């Protein structure tokens, strides 16, 4: 999958 | 609600993996933020998440016009440039 922003 | 609080609204809802409603606050930021009123939040930060959001919610094609908006804005953004290689790489196999 895509990394998506940490938090 | 002002921008930046929208902000944090969509990014709580991001936290909880409600991405339907990462996408709803997210396109209201980035409606304000695109109409030129100030925060500040950026257009990159709104963009990192809406992307990801859209593509969780099944929708590769518009998933990648966010990507390549975010990249366009941001080119040394660390994950949009892998997540445009992901995505292209999907596009190829349809």
């Amino acid at each position: 999958g895509p990394a998506g922003p940490p938090g | 609600l002002s921008v930046d609080d929208c902000f944090g609204m969509g990014r709580s809802a991001y936290n909880e993996g409600d991405y339907y409603h990462t996408v709803l606050w997210m396109e209201q930021v980035l409606k304000q933020l695109d109409a030129g009123e100030e925060a500040t939040t950026t257009k990159s930060q709104v963009l990192d998440y809406l992307s990801y959001a859209v593509f969780q919610l099944g929708d590769l094609h518009r998933a990648l016009e966010l990507t390549r908006r975010l990249l366009s804005l941001d080119p040394s953004h660390e994950r949009a440039g892998g997540n445009l290689r992901y995505f292209e790489q999907l596009l190829e196999e349809e």
